[PDB]
């Protein structure tokens, strides 16, 4: 990068959606500003996004389905195989969340 | 307001602080707009707040 | 959405004025909409948002 | 001076001169202002290019300039 | 299709703040922002030519002293005309 000052308006240059996400750079240099580290880094995850997610479409939900899926995630995360009354009592939710997210990471290949 | 007395000019008269913002506001409002500070109306009537 | 005239007209009273296209005058809207919310232009309308 | 700070970017030359330069590696427009003609013509394809491009920028070749560079 | 999808991207980016040095617990309200500026369908994200013929040729020039053309050639794939074309344009940026 470095030379990414000079790019600032360059980076744009008859962009495309990549300028849709250099918003989300934006908003990603804002959290990244937020964390504490510098805001200038954000474009290596955006290129990244482009080269380990990029070359599909996908669809985008709006509602409960993401709520699920962050909760799942954060009870999942802290998983060891031994460790579900450790899941519950911190997570606050019953056996058959975790269960069920334990299930989701099972069945995905 | 109630009268009280002053070492002031003949042509000037004490106005409290409190109820200057509160007569001008709208003349802030423009002010404030004109000086850049605030982006829209409501913004500059929060500053005002 | 009707601005700046007596009413307003759905996707199918758009689609006969310019082209018939259901899923493409959706996402047309919603890529208008999402370049609206670039924060290089939103920035004036967030404040909005309290209203 | 303000021009011998200045890199050689700030001439546009040609593009045999622009390239011909690039093997020695010069940088700013007084380090080919203190290399004089004698030396420069043994790099091969600029001799009837410079001249007047400096001229019209009120420099020359072969001028002594010390404390260089003055980084 | 949906929730594989966003799982994926979820955890491809805590990984990526992990090696950015970033918390990666704070991918979530990403693909948050992720959704309320651009919910509501599905895109085709494929490329972004730009960007990437941009580090490409930033690259090229970067390998770029002096001589190297014969081997920016063989390595990268792209002609003399195209090393000019990046070296004019790196001479544009002051």
């Amino acid at each position: 990068d470095t030379i990414l000052a000079h790019l600032d308006n360059p980076a744009e240059d008859t962009s495309r959606f990549p300028a849709l996400l250099a918003e989300l750079n934006d908003l990603l240099r804002g959290e990244l500003s937020r964390l504490g580290v510098d805001p200038a880094h954000s474009l290596e995850i955006v290129v990244a996004i482009c080269k380990h997610l990029g070359g599909g479409q996908v669809y985008i939900p709006r509602g409960q389905a993401l709520d699920s899926l962050i909760r799942d995630l954060r009870i999942w995360n802290d998983f060891n195989g031994r460790n579900v009354s450790e899941l519950t009592t911190r997570y606050g939710v019953t056996f058959n969340t975790v269960y069920k997210a334990i299930r989701r990471m099972r069945r995905l290949k | 307001s109630v009268i009280t007395v002053g070492y002031l000019r003949l042509h000037q008269c004490g106005l409290p602080k409190k109820m200057a913002l509160e007569l001008f506001k709208p003349f802030i409002y423009g002010k404030l707009e004109l000086r850049g500070l605030a982006t829209t109306i409501k913004a500059a009537k929060k500053m005002v707040e | 959405f009707g601005i700046d005239m007596n009413t307003d007209y759905t996707l199918e009273e758009v689609g006969k004025q310019f082209d018939v296209t259901r899923e493409r005058i959706r996402q047309i809207e919603a890529k208008a909409l999402r370049k609206l919310r670039h924060p290089s232009r939103s920035e004036v309308l967030r404040s909005f948002l309290d209203d | 001076d303000p021009i011998l700070l200045r890199p050689v970017d700030d001439l546009e030359l040609t593009v045999r001169s622009a390239n011909c330069l690039k093997a020695e590696a010069i940088h700013y427009i007084g380090d080919l202002v203190q290399r004089t003609e004698v030396e420069l013509l043994k790099t091969p394809n600029s001799l009837t290019e410079i001249k007047d491009v400096l001229a019209s920028r009120g420099l020359s070749l072969g001028m002594r300039l010390e404390n260089w560079p003055p980084a």
